[PDB]
């Protein structure tokens, strides 16, 4: 019983952690949305100029 | 996405195991239980608890205590035979 009780103390903090963890990597998303319309922007005009 | 919040409640892996029914077993088993006793052969305390002690221990199955028995009902009838005569 008590190996059972010594593994949950543990994880009842660290959760917590990779929980934070998981939300900030999901930032770093929303910001790469700015970035993806760079990528585009730039395709676009290289396109167009190689068009000319 | 976020990781679910499942693993953050526990109360049945607590509740949820097996070794709980044993455990408010021995809680009150063990706890409750005097380490050592008081004596173990005492009764017919007048000294005859020690006629149980040298004879009626769990600390030899001596034949002794049946010959003293044995030699009392010799005596009995024996001394009633020369009552009798």
């Amino acid at each position: 019983r008590i190996d059972s009780v010594s593994q949950l103390q543990n994880v009842a903090e660290t959760t917590k952690v990779l929980f934070d963890v998981s939300k900030e990597t999901v930032e770093l998303e929303s910001e790469a949305f700015e970035l993806k319309q760079k990528v585009e922007l730039a395709h676009e005009a290289k396109a167009v100029l190689d068009s000319w | 996405v976020s990781t679910l919040i499942p693993p953050k409640v526990v109360s049945s892996k607590n509740i949820g195991s097996a070794p709980n029914a044993k455990r408010i077993a021995n809680v009150v088993h063990f706890y409750k239980s005097l380490p050592q006793g008081p004596a173990p052969a005492i009764k017919a305390n007048t000294r005859l608890a020690r006629y149980k002690a040298k004879y009626f221990d769990g600390d030899n199955a001596s034949g002794k205590p049946l010959w003293h028995f044995a030699l009392g009902i010799i005596a009995f009838g024996y001394s009633m035979e020369y009552y009798f005569h």
